[PDB]
């Protein structure tokens, strides 16, 4: 066989951002209503496992968190503490409208103005409650920021 | 009952009942009752004075004509116009009878009412949430702390006094590794708009000169 | 095991310890409220000491006395029951 | 009107007891569990394939806020706040100066997708029908500054979708 | 007429009592806190701290305040004591990240409005 | 200063501060609490890198909305360097790394790299510069991470005459690759290999010390052009520190890893620095001048290797 | 106490009831003591609607319990009527009972199968939320929002039914009855259910009554109390349906009583769509309700009347008063408070689920640690309201 040293690190690259992609485990924060959409889309018509997204996970196994719901001060210590348990790689997912800038309560004393704030999101769902489909696009959209990714690449041109 | 679809159909009778029931508690605890009056919605209301909390839920929860078994509500209105600025409110059911009646009491920062979970087990926590949303101290209460706010809440949030954004709000620091507080900073600030129409609404119900 | 004398000297010691005292100043009859001039919230911090320095409770009524070392030595005297 | 629920009197006759003797010994109701869980298994799974195929939804569906335009090109807004006045979240922000041709209009117009609830008031206050929802969702960004909204995104996204917009509002602007 | 119903402490001279008593019950408690949190700050740094809160009320004088700031206390430590809170909630008194806010009045006149 | 950068606000998150800090090589250890510091007060900050975008998440909460912007670009290239610096009101280089590679060996990193920033710069017509030295820095020392630096040292006082160049000691904090060196590195699988570390004086710096004087370096006028070292306020002994450690980390101690792929660890000429004295520069400005006091190693290196105790220790002998 | 365990939800499992942190105080295998820590959703909602319009509010009620949707908005349009001195048209009477039943049958599908879902029944979380999807989209064609409806508003309703949705309401009605039985021929006698859901969490009726619980909780242990019967507030008075009654006071009863529920919704509904009258859906009092788009394009007091309520809003009488409906949960109301001013003043809100969680306390008592799970379940706990 014969490859230069770009081409074999793609394939091989290709490979890692496909599986890590095509298996998703989410980790679930059903804080509010939008926990109930993340059930949806679980449920029959959507059938979320169906892309190999399973639907329960160790918080300490997990590969993506959804954060789903307000995020109350009080609440918030833990989800950072749960951030830190999640081993790497880690996709943050934020969900509905108060878990992106306080949504209807964005100018509430004990609501922390977006979840960003507590953690680095990767996918923004917009939505009050974002539909189930939407969700689902967002989650597929996601493996796709997955699949834009060239980790091996980069490293081989260290 | 009338023919007048964008209308509410009084009830009479039921009203009647409540004026009728009204001497009744005024006559029988005349030491605490101050004010007793009837809403056109069919709503009993009792003033009584902060020391009777105890005898005259107690009366009503057992009496053999009232029957208030359980607590519906149990609340206070911040209002800073007065010299006891804050106001409980109790709200009582009766099954056997099917009626309702409001028992209210007047009170401030430092002159604690009588915890009345003897009363009722279920002002167990309605009464926690007082302290913690409004500031007013509960006496003998089994175990009175914050219930709502968040540990180390520096102050009493549902008072009128009390700005709606907070004080501090919190943030992740990677300098530090855990969550942090800082003194509240809005990207934009609360709009506040001024709704108040300048000409006298309702005239039943408008204040005499001063 | 008594040794009332121990007790003037745990006692001289100890408030040595508490850094606000100077040692000039500190006598088995100092005055804590004007000689040394502390806080009366930094002798509740003494008093606790003492406690964990004789091994025992300390009523709080008797510590809002004790205004001088002596007094430690004194109070403590029926607490230990030495006669000496 | 009330009715009892569970006050049923096992009959002490021996074929009943039998019964519930022979229930307890060979699993009888518990081989019916397994029964139902079988039928499943053969009926035709409810699941549609995304994205190939779309969940069903109608005229009066809300999603991305967008501005519309009269049919010869002109904004359809008019800079009257309505819509700011109502938005429960407040995540309308408005500014208007007369146009050049002495004309109301807006100069500064933005939504905050985050701070919204689509809640649909802002469609229902607009006195000329200019604020309004497109029939779209799939607008989930990898940024938070991509959600805020300004006037040149909303009027993209009206001619964006304006084909459709119309249709949607022209069979259901009769139960407004 | 100052016919006013009281609390817990009927005058000054009982109300300081306890706060005496609560004093000791933080002293006691700084050395748990830092190794029960595992914070990063000695144990001589806490009780310091504590004397401050403690400090800035002295000028007090109501007898039912007194004992509403005791209230609070007793509240403040047995969520400490229980471990109810959490780390951070620990560390809200000391203020790190906070970077120093000037004070005199040149330094204001150099930075912003606020007086 | 410009229309848009005048300061507004209280200097929270949200708060103006008109500081348009561009920052090369920001995913460094150093650089994230630069970053973060900068955050703090919510000045404008504009952050190229080479890494993946996903290895730059961890910066995002550190800033607020709009004032992280996460480019891209190439040190042998220079197109991309004037994108980032066109409207910078100061430029931060922070490039460096602990191994050579392949593609940049250490003159690259060290000589070129900075250089090349800070050519554009003056292109450009940035306001303001900083550059990070070494303490060590002489084209005559034995190190050649320093004979490398010793020439960057020069060019980066050269093309850009009013750059601070910052000369600062060993540094250390919670993500440090000093403290964490010896803990982990030194002892783990292999018993200590110290080379008689009796003569070596060495006198590290907190990672927050220098952290602060940086900002306060931007916000001073009169810093223009001068140079800086940052040093602990604690002189130590290469030994001494290491006996120390493993108190603090409760690793059993016995007194006295080659170059691969990946990051290597232990490399040959890393043993060079740690051997390689503290110079004694009195006369150079630090810390202390920032309005920045040094804070001791006994502090602060708690926090550091707390978590290399695993699950009442005599604070480190000085030497003069 | 021997060993007090903080056990905690926070990290939530597939249930999304919220983020719970509980405390308790074991004494080896038995629970002895419980501590629930409820601020973990505390988002302040009371506080907020004190700067809106009564208009403006409306959407918050619907966010408190977040599977009970239009119930929730019922109960608060209740109270403006109530405090307003209006009636809503006899149709919109209809339309907000049409879908309370509907809620209903919502509410109770997330509540039993979650319950189950819980002690690890997984099946029959999914075949019934099919149907909440079919639900869905007559929340959806109504109001075009899946959930956060809003359709219900002090005054009646905000659009008419759209043609060809009560004719597919009962489609969905006349199979659903099947749905049903499919639910209980894996629970009812199921005996592995059964030993988790008999002789516990046994409520006593005189207690019941005094901690202030209300609804299944009421009704779950003989208790003959449904505000649906006592005290009608739209149409309740002109239907029929038998409110179940248990008596053991076991979960199991609860259990039962749900699923009863369920089937006297259907019915309900069987006599909604067939009596559903006609007229107009809202007030026909303009200062209150909007006027319609055709009649603000075309006449002047048509329009001020739309640049007021969009703006302003409506003023209310000064007053205040308390309105409960029987939500599915349990008793469900507002203390509202008027000054007179187009924004509330006040707004307790009674959750159903904050009593029934105090009194898990003493529920919980003497019972293994792994029946909290089949205690909290029972009680139908969603945060949303516990907080507010
Ligand atoms: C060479 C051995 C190295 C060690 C590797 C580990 C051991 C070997 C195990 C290999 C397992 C086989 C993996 C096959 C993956 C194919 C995925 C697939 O079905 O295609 C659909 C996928 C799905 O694409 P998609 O994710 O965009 O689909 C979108 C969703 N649908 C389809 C519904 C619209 O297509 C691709 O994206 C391209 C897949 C590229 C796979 C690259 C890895 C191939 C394996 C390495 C061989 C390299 C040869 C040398 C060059
Ligand atoms: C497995 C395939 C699916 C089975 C479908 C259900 C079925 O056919 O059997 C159900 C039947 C009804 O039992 P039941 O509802 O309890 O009424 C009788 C009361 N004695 O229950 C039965 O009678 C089934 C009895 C099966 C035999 C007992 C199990 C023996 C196991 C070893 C073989
Ligand atoms: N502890 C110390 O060494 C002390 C600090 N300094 C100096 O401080 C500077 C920063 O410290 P520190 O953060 O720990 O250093 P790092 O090892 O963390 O690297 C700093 C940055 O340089 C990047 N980098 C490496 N190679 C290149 C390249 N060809 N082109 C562009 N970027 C590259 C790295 O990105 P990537 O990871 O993707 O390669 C990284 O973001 C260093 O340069 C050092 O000389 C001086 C005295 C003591
Ligand atoms: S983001 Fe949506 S679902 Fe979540 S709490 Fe806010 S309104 Fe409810
Ligand atoms: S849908 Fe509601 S919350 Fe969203 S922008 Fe429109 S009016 Fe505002
Ligand atoms: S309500 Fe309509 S016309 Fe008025 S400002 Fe809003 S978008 Fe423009």
């Amino acid at each position: 066989p014969s490859s230069r040293g770009e081409y074999v690190v793609a394939k091989l690259d290709d490979l890692i951002n496909w599986a890590r992609r095509s298996s998703l485990w989410p980790m679930t924060f059903g804080l509010a209503c939008c926990a109930v959409e993340m059930m949806h889309m679980a449920a029959p018509r959507y059938d979320m496992d169906r892309f190999g997204v399973v639907f329960r996970a160790s918080p300490r196994q997990s590969d993506v968190m959804i954060v789903a719901g307000t995020l109350t001060n009080k609440m918030a210590p833990a989800l950072r503490k749960v951030y830190d348990q999640m081993p790497e790689p880690r996709y943050v997912v934020s969900m509905g409208s108060c878990a992106n800038g306080g949504g209807y309560y964005h100018y509430s004393y004990s609501v922390v103005r977006g979840c960003d704030r507590i953690v680095p999101v990767d996918i923004y769902v917009p939505g009050c409650p974002p539909t189930a489909e939407a969700l689902l696009y967002g989650i597929l959209q996601l493996q796709k920021k997955i699949k834009r990714e060239k980790r091996l690449r980069i490293w081989y041109r260290r | 009952a009338d023919t007048r679809p964008t209308v509410r159909p009084r009830n009479d009778v039921a009203h009647k009942q409540l004026s009728a029931f009204g001497e009744y508690v005024a006559e029988i605890l005349p030491k605490y009752v101050q004010q007793v009056q009837v809403s056109c919605f069919n709503e009993l209301e009792i003033c009584i004075h902060p020391d009777g909390v105890i005898p005259v839920l107690t009366f009503l929860r057992d009496h053999s004509n009232a029957q208030f078994k359980s607590l519906a509500d149990l609340t206070a209105v911040d209002i800073p116009t007065r010299q006891n600025r804050f106001e409980i409110v109790y709200n009582l059911l009766s099954l056997r009878f099917n009626s309702r009646i409001r028992v209210k009491t007047y009170t401030d920062e430092l002159t604690p009412i009588e915890s009345s979970v003897p009363v009722y087990k279920a002002a167990n926590w309605y009464e926690r949430e007082i302290w913690d949303m409004f500031g007013v101290f509960f006496a003998n209460h089994p175990d009175l702390r914050r219930i709502l706010t968040d540990y180390g809440f520096e102050g009493h949030p549902f008072r009128k006094d009390f700005p709606l954004s907070g004080y501090v709000e919190l943030r992740y620091d990677d300098e530090v590794k855990r969550v942090v507080a800082e003194p509240v900073e809005l990207a934009q600030e609360f709009r506040k708009f001024d709704l108040n129409s300048p000409w006298e609404a309702f005239p039943a119900y408008r204040q005499p000169p001063e | 095991p008594l040794t009332l004398e121990g007790i003037k000297d745990r006692v001289l010691y100890v408030l040595k310890l508490y850094d606000k005292i100077d040692p000039e100043k500190l006598s088995v009859n100092s005055h804590f409220m004007k000689d040394l001039g502390l806080d009366s919230l930094d002798q509740v911090e003494i008093i606790m000491a003492m406690e964990d320095e004789f091994g025992f409770e300390i009523p709080d009524i008797d510590a809002e006395k004790l205004m001088c070392p002596q007094e430690i030595v004194d109070y403590i005297a029926d607490k230990k029951d030495v006669y000496e | 009107t009330y009715k009892y629920v569970n006050l049923r009197e096992p009959s002490m006759d021996m074929k009943s007891v039998t019964d519930r003797a022979a229930q307890t010994l060979l699993w009888t109701e518990l081989i019916r569990g397994l029964g139902m869980t079988l039928s499943y298994l053969f009926r035709e799974p409810a699941t549609i394939n995304y994205p190939f195929e779309k969940g069903p939804l109608s005229p009066r569906f809300r999603g991305e806020h967008a501005l519309r335009r009269y049919p010869s090109g002109e904004e359809r807004c008019i800079a009257c706040k309505l819509c700011e006045a109502v938005c429960p979240a407040q995540a309308i922000t408005i500014e208007a100066e007369p146009r050049a041709d002495g004309s109301r209009r807006t100069t500064r117009y933005d939504i905050d997708m985050t701070k919204c609830i689509y809640c649909g008031f802002c469609q229902e206050a607009c006195p000329v029908d200019a604020i309004v929802e497109g029939p779209n969702f799939e607008f989930s960004t990898e940024t938070h500054e991509e959600l805020l909204y300004n006037k040149e995104k909303l009027l993209n996204n009206g001619d964006k979708w304006e084909a459709e917009i119309a249709a949607n509002i022209q069979a259901d602007y009769l139960y407004r | 007429s100052t016919s006013v119903k009281p609390i817990f402490s009927r005058d000054m001279n009982e109300a300081k009592r306890r706060v005496r008593e609560l004093y000791r019950a933080w002293y006691r408690e700084v050395p748990n806190t830092v190794h029960l949190f595992q914070l990063d700050i000695s144990v001589k740094q806490g009780r310091d701290k504590v004397r401050e809160m403690f400090k800035k009320n002295a000028h007090i004088t109501d007898p039912r305040v007194v004992d509403l700031l005791v209230i609070k206390g007793k509240m403040e430590l047995e969520e400490t004591i229980k471990v109810w809170k959490q780390r951070t909630h620990v560390m809200r008194f000391f203020h790190e990240t906070e970077a120093p806010r000037p004070k005199d009045f040149l330094s204001k006149f150099y930075v912003g409005h606020d007086p | 200063l410009h229309h848009a950068v005048i300061p507004h606000g209280k200097g929270g998150r949200s708060s103006v501060s008109g500081i348009v800090a561009t920052v090369f090589g920001a995913t460094g250890f150093l650089g994230r609490y630069v970053v973060n510091h900068l955050g703090r007060m919510g000045s404008q900050v504009i952050v190229p890198h080479r890494c993946e975008p996903y290895d730059t998440m961890h910066l995002r909460p550190m800033g607020d909305l709009g004032q992280i912007i996460f480019m891209d670009w190439n040190g042998r290239d220079k197109d991309s360097i004037r994108r980032a610096v066109e409207h910078s009101s100061v430029v931060i280089n922070l490039v460096g790394r602990e191994w050579e590679t392949q593609n940049f060996d250490f003159e690259d990193v060290f000589v070129k790299i900075p250089q090349a920033i800070a050519q554009v710069s003056k292109e450009a017509g940035v306001e303001k510069f900083i550059h990070i030295s070494h303490l060590n820095a002489d084209i005559k020392s034995s190190s050649k991470y320093l004979r490398s630096k010793a020439v960057g040292e020069k060019e980066v006082r050269e093309t850009f005459p009013e750059a601070t160049i910052i000369k600062p000691a060993e540094i250390f904090g919670r993500e440090d690759r000093f403290l964490n060196y010896f803990a982990n590195i030194r002892w783990f699988g292999g018993v200590p290999l110290i080379s008689l570390g009796k003569k070596t004086v060495k006198q590290p710096v907190y990672i927050v010390d220098v952290t602060k004087g940086i900002i306060n370096a931007i916000k001073d006028p009169d810093a223009r052009g001068k140079t800086f070292a940052f040093v602990g306020p604690s002189r130590y002994l290469l030994f001494d520190l290491v006996q120390y450690v493993f108190a603090v980390a409760h690793r059993p101690f016995l007194p006295y890893f080659e170059i691969s792929p990946f990051e290597p660890w232990t490399t040959r000429d890393k043993v060079e620095r740690i051997h390689t004295t503290d110079k004694i520069l009195p006369h150079l400005p630090g810390l202390e001048d920032l309005g920045v006091e040094a804070t001791p190693l006994e502090l602060k290196a708690i926090e550091v290797l707390r978590r290399h105790r695993t699950y009442d220790v005599q604070p480190a002998k000085t030497i003069p | 106490l021997v060993s007090n365990l903080t056990l905690n939800f926070g990290p939530q499992h597939p249930a999304a009831h919220g983020v719970l942190r509980l405390v308790m105080e074991l004494s080896g295998e038995m629970v002895r003591k419980c501590d629930p820590h409820i601020g973990l959703l505390h988002r302040g909602t009371e506080k907020l609607i004190e700067y809106k319009t009564y208009l403006q509010a409306l959407p918050y009620f619907d966010r408190l319990d977040y599977v009970s949707m239009m119930c929730n908005e019922q109960a608060y349009s209740l109270a403006v009527e109530k405090l307003l001195n209006i009636r809503p048209p006899p149709r919109a009477q209809w339309i907000r009972v049409l879908f309370g039943e509907i809620t209903r049958l919502l509410n109770h599908i997330m509540a039993v199968t979650t319950h189950a879902l819980d002690i690890g029944a997984m099946t029959p979380f999914f075949w019934m939320f099919e149907e909440r999807e079919k639900m869905f989209e007559f929340y959806e064609r109504v109001s075009g929002a899946r959930m956060h409806a809003a359709y219900v508003r002090p005054g009646g309703v905000h659009q008419d039914l759209p043609l060809g949705l009560m004719d597919d309401i009962y489609e969905f009605s006349k199979n659903f009855s099947l749905r049903i039985d499919e639910l209980e021929e894996m629970l009812t006698n199921n005996r592995i259910w059964r030993n988790r859901t008999v002789d516990i969490g046994i409520v006593t009726a005189e207690d019941a009554l005094n901690y202030g619980f209300s609804g299944v909780m009421l009704r779950g242990s003989g208790i003959q109390w449904d505000l649906r019967k006592t005290q009608p507030y739209d149409v309740y008075d002109q239907v029929e349906f038998d409110v179940p009654i248990g008596s053991r006071g076991d979960c199991y009863d609860r259990y039962l009583c749900r699923v009863e529920e369920m089937r006297q919704s259907i019915r309900i509904i069987s006599q909604c769509l067939n009596k559903m009258p006609p007229g107009e859906i809202k007030v026909d009092d303009a200062k209150v309700s909007p006027p319609k788009r055709a009649e603000m394009k075309t006449s002047m007091e048509s329009l001020i009347h739309h640049f007021k309520l969009y703006t302003e809003g409506y003023q209310v009488p000064p007053g205040a008063t308390y309105t409960a409906i029987e939500a599915p949960k349990g008793e469900f109301g507002v203390y509202l408070v008027s000054d007179g001013s187009s924004r509330p003043y006040r707004c307790k809100i009674k959750a159903p689920g904050f009593a029934h969680l105090a009194g898990l306390d003493k529920m919980s008592k003497g019972h293994m640690l792994a029946d909290v799970v089949a205690i909290i379940g029972t009680q139908d706990i969603v945060f949303g309201e516990v907080d507010r």
